[PDB]
């Protein structure tokens, strides 16, 4: 079943891919791998071919490579970017060094759309509804994105949306939950709900909600709207030093959101209050938010599916580089493409 | 890209939601 490969050097870097992928265009580099846009003659789709060149330089790298492949092979949902293909030109484990991941390159990112257009409240309802539909699926497998922001949401002309680029580490901080920013405690799935509130708030006002400079600055901005922590939340902060820093602040009441978002759909503002709650344990879940009156036109409890269970037991495994590499190789080989 | 008006947009999800909204 090995397809025919063709090789070419694009921008001082070698790509060896199946002939099904045509007209490769370097669309970016990084520190985690180069990316090219291409035409996938098999599906007729425009796709992103991501080459990981350095996959196994450390235990951290090898493990993160395996984690990214595991996550991506598990994602089967309309509002979540899935794996269209994964391949290596290697004919055996011994010569295995490069891994390539292929995903659908749909529309443009939300940040790009907003730069060229003022969305209506209607767009906002449907877009946010799609993010939460995707998040209910993800959270049901006990997966946390961890890095949601406009640049990680693909949107097309017909308003379809898919969540992409999951945080693989185990502007950017402007969407992060207070408790994960300073690492106050072990994170809840609702750190993604906090990012959603930040995203929606910005879509409605056309202004970034918490545009802080550093952690303290951003924390202060956050706590001014949402108020400062109480005893309940303080009991949950594991770090004694963070708790001492928290108590040193001058107390701040929560603000009323209705004065901050005047003229916005009142239901939108109500959902915002439920998403942007300081205590993570009290933030609305994605399943609950889908049931919120703001999405009345779009809610269908018979079509907001959950995921199969995702085995994260590997996270606690303590293995050698070659063992993580071998597990990764096995996952490439076992990959079954989507219809 | 420019996003069409939701009224003009057509996709599988919207199609589905519009089909339920009539079976009602």
């Amino acid at each position: 079943e090995r397809p025919t490969f063709y090789r070419q050097e694009l921008n001082k870097t070698i790509w060896e891919v199946p002939e099904r992928y045509q007209n490769l265009s370097p669309v970016g580099s990084g520190a985690y791998g180069s990316v090219c846009a291409a035409f996938d003659t098999k599906t007729g789709l425009r796709v992103a071919v991501k080459k990981l060149s350095r996959p196994f330089q450390s235990i951290i790298h090898a493990k993160r490579t395996y984690r990214e492949l595991r996550l991506l092979k598990h994602m089967k949902h309309e509002n979540v970017i899935g794996l269209l293909d994964v391949f290596t030109p290697a004919r055996s484990l011994e010569e295995f060094n490069d891994v390539y991941l292929v995903t659908h390159l749909m529309g443009a990112d939300l940040n790009n759309i907003v730069k060229c257009q003022k969305l209506t409240d209607d767009h906002v309802q449907f877009l946010i509804y799609q993010i939460l539909r995707g998040l209910k699926y993800i959270h049901s497998a006990d997966i946390i994105h961890r890095d949601l922001k406009p640049s990680n949401l693909a949107v097309n002309e017909d308003c379809e949306l898919k969540i992409l680029d999951f945080g693989l580490a185990r502007a950017t901080r402007w969407y992060r939950a207070p408790e994960i920013m300073l690492n106050w405690m072990h994170y809840n799935q609702t750190v993604d709900i906090w990012s959603v509130g930040c995203i929606m708030a910005e879509l409605l006002t056309g202004r970034t909600l918490f545009p802080g400079t550093d952690h303290i600055d951003q924390l202060k901005l956050i706590l001014r709207l949402v108020g400062t922590p109480g005893a309940e939340l303080l009991k949950k902060i594991s770090s004694e030093s963070a708790r001492n820093y928290i108590q040193s602040l001058t107390q701040m009441p929560k603000m009323n959101f209705a004065n901050v978002f005047i003229g916005a759909n009142p239901l939108a503002v109500d959902l915002l209050e439920k998403m942007l709650v300081l205590d993570s344990d009290k933030r609305i879940t994605a399943a609950q938010a889908l049931a919120h009156a703001y999405f009345a036109q779009y809610h269908d409890p018979d079509d907001e599916p959950v995921a199969d269970p995702y085995d994260q037991s590997f996270e606690s495994r303590d293995l050698l580089i070659d063992e993580w590499k071998s597990l990764t190789y096995d996952e490439v080989i076992s990959f079954v493409p989507p219809p | 890209i420019k996003i069409k008006k939701i009224e003009d947009a057509s996709n599988p999800l919207l199609l589905k939601r519009r089909k339920k909204a009539r079976a009602l």
